[PDB]
């Protein structure tokens, strides 16, 4: 018998992105290639696969700094990091194989799908 | 505020 | 030009709660009378301005105990936290003054509007 | 998926 706020969701992704943008509470930097990303342990979780396994584990649940595999292009990772946190995804034909790419990587099955679709139509 |  | 996935945010806040209810990568014990109970600190800031105080401390930010006043009461409290992981207020006669009296403490306006609102319709 |  509980009633819903309909915007509560998304009111809590936009707090969440505000405290990533001012680097508050942020307990992880992701290294692909040369370039870092600080995020929350628990977004990445909640938005990937990938991370969700990482974090969950019992040694790696406790690492600071989690470097990605050479093939990951840091624009891809960047494109998806943002996504996780709005829920927008900056899908351009210049970019689309490298988001499929670490999408797939990353185990964001919903991402991937959608890069299929537009892929198949172009 | 909605009933889900 | 980004594209958006709808339910992005309700599946982020799903897994959180998920993680919530398997007590991972909890981070704080919020105490409550006798009661105690574990959350993300990230998750009780995005809901809450009391909380998103609290964290922004920076000597309260690093504690791994909260306790509240000794006035909330742990039911009204556990109904907020609640709401916070999943957007669904148990709103009920019988616990509606202490909803309304724990959520104007924690800072969740939106609670509070629809507690004044119900309060009135009776 | 949707345009916003
Ligand atoms: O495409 C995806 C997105 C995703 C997210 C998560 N994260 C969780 C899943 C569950 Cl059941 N509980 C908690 C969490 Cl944080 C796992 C796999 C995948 N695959
Ligand atoms: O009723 C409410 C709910 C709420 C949430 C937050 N939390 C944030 C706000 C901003 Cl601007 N950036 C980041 C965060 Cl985590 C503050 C005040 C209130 N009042
Ligand atoms: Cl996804
Ligand atoms: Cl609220």
């Amino acid at each position: 018998s509980c009633i819903q706020f309909t915007r509560h969701a998304s009111d809590v992704l936009l707090n969440l992105n505000r405290l990533r943008s001012r680097d508050i509470l942020t307990d992880v930097v992701i290294v692909v290639s040369r370039e870092q990303f600080r995020a929350h342990k628990t977004v990445l979780m909640a938005c990937s696969g990938l991370f969700y396994s990482i974090f969950t584990d019992q040694l790696k649940c406790n690492l600071s700094v989690i470097n990605l595999d050479p093939e990951i292009n840091p624009e891809g990772f960047c494109i998806l990091l943002d996504f996780m946190y709005t829920s927008r995804l900056n899908l351009r034909e210049g970019n689309i194989m490298a988001v499929m790419a670490t999408a797939m990587y990353l185990q964001m099955e919903h991402v991937v799908d959608t890069c299929r679709k537009f892929i198949k139509a172009s | 505020w909605v009933i889900p």
